[PDB]
């Protein structure tokens, strides 16, 4: 739920997620949930946040209720940090395996080097079953199948308990005798030279030799067993494929934008320029994880979250089809309770009253075109 | 005053137990703060437990309190377990929090969020402190022992997690697969300050070089914190705050 | 008798007010006329406050600071530490007629708890403990110890 | 500050006074001094009076800077009166980008830019007061060197 | 560039979103003087009381 | 008489030469044979130099350093400070037979004026002022004060 | 391509070729925003008369 708590302008113009699709809504344990979609790194990336030269595609849940079995951006696996280019559009795909029963979020979010988390829209997913049935097998290159739920747990407990037992044995050996006051008095009242003497020195030499020998023998055993080991793999992956989106045929320039304070509506004026040979209609305005849709032109069928969906929240004064080549100026009003539920109205409290978003234009044919807008947001009070 | 000899010894024993309790728990709290606010990221995660940054940083920033507590306890009671008690307290806090919060509230597996092991280093530090009780020889040799044995000390635990795996066409360790699977919202992969390669490394020298650098800087930190603890051990009575 | 089973045993601001006030008003003005036998009985209760302080520091700086790491106690141990300070200063001899520097540091550092520099101030527990041992070894030093 | 603003900023150059006015610190100084005297302990001063100095600095200047924070629509982009003043009255040596100011962050939650900054200033002012008390104590010595 | 006239004739009006027109040449100057002089007077009164 | 109206009242290098030279050559060798009455008359003139030094530091480090901020005095206050130092050392007792550490720091720091570290050295005026007060309270301490 | 294999003193050896900076430049190494074309020999046994 970290989303909304962040700055409104920073949420609106950092990264835009669209075409999100969750494979399933309710699953059982060991089942796979697949999240697909495209995210577009905004051209006007804020200066205060470092560029996504080193970024990581994460998934936001309250703890590992789902294990991220796979995560792809484009067509290649991205389990480590990746480099994103400003303005490019990428398509991502994350495979999640259910692990803990209950109701959970997902958050198509991410993490950048100098900005931390960037939470995307999230959908409630219900998991049924019991944790005891969960299994996460994996096959090593050495040739054995191990379960990551309980692999090496026994060895970890054994070694940690052994070292804690050695420490406690040493402290008890020196704690059987009286500890603080008599020893302090003896060491203060002249030379003591009696609190430490044979065979305490001999037994401490025994402790030191035993510790060093045990460490060496355990290292040798861990080099005999598991003879093939590799260091931890890391390093930012570059050369990362973005989507080759066709050049949009729709040019939109924003002449001012206002929002009522207090209010749940965002009013803005547009000058849509139409090209191509098709009559287009504005259908959706995506600002920050909130989809304002016009029911007369487009309806969502991807199971987008209800709280982030405005079926009739996008109102256009003149939404008649726009003939190609013809340009007209029309006022666009995007009103929804989500605008205040997800704290999009605290941009007045934010230090940069500028918004960014995506406009989705549909025609009679059915295919859609995405155009991006970004303009200063001017609050109004009277 | 006091009644007899035997009950005086009983009172001394009771005070010993109570003072051990208070000093142990205060050390646990303070040194747990210091570790988690100076080092904690690496200790949390197996994939963070690398061979360059982990090995370099952890002994350097975890010799701090053991140096001070030795400087106090040895000099004031001839008690050679200051480092051991500090390390045991850190381990106790680490492990109870892993088992009750990491595995209790969240469900990060124990083999994924296991803490580091420092008892061998503490034992070497304390035994070197007592045998040839000179603090300078301690800071020179026992600090090197603490720095050097940290990585082979944890090697029996992290070796099974370093078995190579072919994971979806790209090479991975078991620890890497664990970190990839069990998601960490606040700790993404790129924050992992780990061995990412360098044009100035020659052969199989990432771990030994890091180990020796940690040993030398642990010598320095031990030397500084011995005097810090010596100052903290004063009995001064101010008259005007 | 001596030590009893005390060892087994908005709101935060209010609790500090009475606990400090009740302890400070109930200070013993005639500290000189104090038998060593009642001193040791009184001197244990100061150690009980320190034990309660270590428990509160442990319950505050260990179970709760890293609790946010996986993601009240600070005022609790603040109150406990300042109460132990007032108890020592008022009831105990060898702690009056002057403010103990390590004891004050131990009380204040965790109270004022960037926290890395401040968490070292809890190392003053060593000076606190040696001072408490000196307070114990005033009348009940012998005869037995050093013999 | 004030003589230089009035005689050089407004005297030689002509930066307006409402643009180059200095900060106000008398409330912080008064709290520091009164806490120093009442319960004369320097540690209580460094703990409580330093917090007072850090915390009351922003509400101390708020009656002066509040009229400059009224929003204005300036040529299609939102601005404060202070922003308009800085945009209008040019500063050759102090361009806008040098302004180390609140530029946003993904780790701020709600209306907490000022209180968090105020409390951080209070704590670091505790630390700086504690250091500079001893620095001044050293500077107050009466030592007579014999061999320079 | 040569400028002729007098500085007294200069005006820099601006209209806030609240709905008032203010002159940036003398806006908030009175409040600034009042508050700064008040705090300086309090400080001087304290120092004189102890002086 | 006592204090008179002195309070109302290439070249830089040259001015320092004569002013230091004239003051150093005119030092009183027989400092012991010095009546307390003439001391106080002489002891004011040292304070006049300090007042002239504060004026020069103020005129140099306040009106002129920030003058470049909107965009001679340093040598002036250098000369004034070193002249006050020589006057104190030669004419005054309790300032001879040894160099005052705070007085030397106050003279040198602003003289050697990255300047942030050096501007703190003017805080030595506090030690200077307490030393000057001790110099005043030698023969003219009473009877009146402390009574 | 090396101009000559065996030369005498004062003679010129010319090294020609093309180098391609890899797209997947590793993160741990800073980008060649400031780089220098050197030639590696055990000490100045050859003087780099020219480098283009
Ligand atoms: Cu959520
Ligand atoms: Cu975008
Ligand atoms: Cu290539």
């Amino acid at each position: 739920h970290g989303e909304k708590s962040q700055a409104a302008f920073m949420r609106m113009r950092t990264i835009h997620w669209y075409d999100l699709s969750w494979s399933k809504e309710k699953v059982k344990i060991n089942e796979t949930v697949e999240i697909k979609g495209k995210f577009h790194v905004f051209e006007g990336w804020p200066e205060t946040v470092d560029e996504p030269d080193v970024a990581f595609l994460n998934v936001g849940m309250p703890g590992p209720v789902f294990i991220r079995k796979e995560s792809y951006i484009g067509g290649q696996l991205v389990p480590r940090s990746v480099r994103l280019e400003i303005g490019k559009t990428y398509d991502f795909r994350v495979v999640l395996k259910a692990r803990r029963p209950g109701d959970w979020h997902v958050h198509t979010m991410m993490n950048v080097q100098g900005g931390g988390p960037i939470i995307g829209p999230g959908k409630w997913i219900t998991v049924e079953g019991s944790m005891s049935e969960f299994r996460n097998p994996v096959t090593t290159l050495t040739g054995q199948t191990v379960d990551l739920e309980n692999y090496n747990e026994g060895n970890t407990y054994f070694w940690h308990a052994f070292w804690f037992a050695i420490g406690v044995a040493w402290i008890g050996y020196w704690s059987r005798r009286p500890i603080f006051i008599p020893r302090l008095l003896m060491v203060d009242a002249g030379r003591a030279d009696e609190l430490v003497s044979a065979t305490d020195r001999k037994v401490a030499m025994g402790f030191l030799a035993a510790t060093i020998l045990i460490v060496v023998m355990a290292m040798s055993s861990a080099n005999s067993k598991y003879p093939i080991t590799i260091p931890l793999q890391a390093g930012t992956m570059r050369g990362m494929k973005p989507l080759e989106l066709p050049a949009p045929t729709v040019s939109v320039k924003v002449e001012d934008a206002t929002y009522r304070v207090p209010g749940r509506a965002m009013r803005m004026k547009l000058t849509i320029t139409n090209h191509g040979n098709s009559p287009i209609r504005l259908g959706e305005f995506y600002t920050a994880s909130v989809r304002f849709l016009d029911s007369d032109v487009y309806k969502d069928t991807t199971g987008y979250p209800e709280d982030l969906l405005a079926e009739d929240g996008l109102s256009v004064s003149d939404n008649s089809p726009l003939a190609p080549g013809e340009t007209r100026t029309v006022d666009v009003t995007a009103s929804d309770a989500a605008w205040e539920v997800y704290r999009l109205s605290d941009i007045i409290y934010d230090p940069d009253s500028r918004f960014a978003g995506l406009l989705f234009f549909f025609d009679a044919t059915g295919n859609r075109q995405v155009v991006q807008i970004d303009a200063p947001l001017i609050p109004s009070f009277m | 005053a006091v009644r007899s000899h035997a009950e005086a010894v009983q009172v001394s024993r009771t005070i010993d137990w109570m003072a051990l309790f208070v000093v142990f728990f205060v050390i646990v709290g303070s040194y747990h703060i210091h570790a988690m606010l100076t080092m904690g990221d690496w200790d949390f995660w197996s994939d963070w437990k690398d061979r360059r940054l982990w090995v370099t940083v952890t002994p350097i920033v975890l010799v701090t309190f053991p140096a001070a507590v030795q400087s106090y306890l040895w000099e004031r009671y001839r008690l050679p377990w200051g480092a051991t008690v500090c390390v045991l307290g850190l381990l106790l806090g680490e492990w109870i929090n892993r088992y009750f919060n990491f595995w209790g509230w969240t469900y990060f597996p124990i083999n994924f969020v296991f803490p580091a092991s420092l008892v061998p280093g503490a034992i070497i530090l304390d035994t070197v402190l007592m045998l040839s009780g000179s603090y300078l020889f301690t800071a020179i040799v026992g600090a090197m022992g603490w720095g050097l044995i940290f990585y082979p000390g944890n090697w029996p635990i992290i070796a099974p997690l370093h078995v190579p795996v072919e994971y979806n066409g790209m090479l991975m360790s078991i620890a890497d697969i664990q970190g990839y699977n069990y998601v960490r919202t606040g700790t993404p992969e790129y924050i992992r300050m780990v061995e990412k390669g360098t044009l100035r490394t020659f052969g199989k020298d990432v771990a030994p070089v890091s180990a020796f650098f940690s040993a030398f800087m642990s010598i320095l930190i031990y030397f500084m914190w011995h005097f810090i603890g010596r100052w903290f051990s004063n009995e001064r009575f101010l008259q005007s705050t | 008798l001596l030590d009893k089973k005390w060892l087994t045993f908005v709101l935060e601001i209010v609790t500090a007010s009475i606990l400090w006030g009740y302890l400070w008003k109930t200070r013993d003005r005639n500290l000189a006329a104090l038998t060593p036998r009642e001193e040791l009985r009184r001197n244990f209760t100061h150690l009980v406050w320190l034990v309660a302080y270590a428990w509160a520091i442990y319950w505050g700086a260990s179970y709760f600071t890293e609790q946010d790491g996986t993601w009240l106690s600070y005022p609790i141990y603040i109150i406990t530490g300042f109460a132990a300070f007032i108890y020592a200063k008022t009831r105990l001899p060898f702690f009056a007629k002057g403010i103990s520097l390590p004891y004050l540091v131990l009380v204040v550092g965790p109270f004022m708890i960037g926290f890395v520099i401040f968490g070292w101030l809890a190392l003053a527990v060593m000076g606190t403990l040696t001072q408490t041992f000196y307070s114990f070894a005033q009348g009940g030093l012998g005869q037995s110890l050093c013999e």
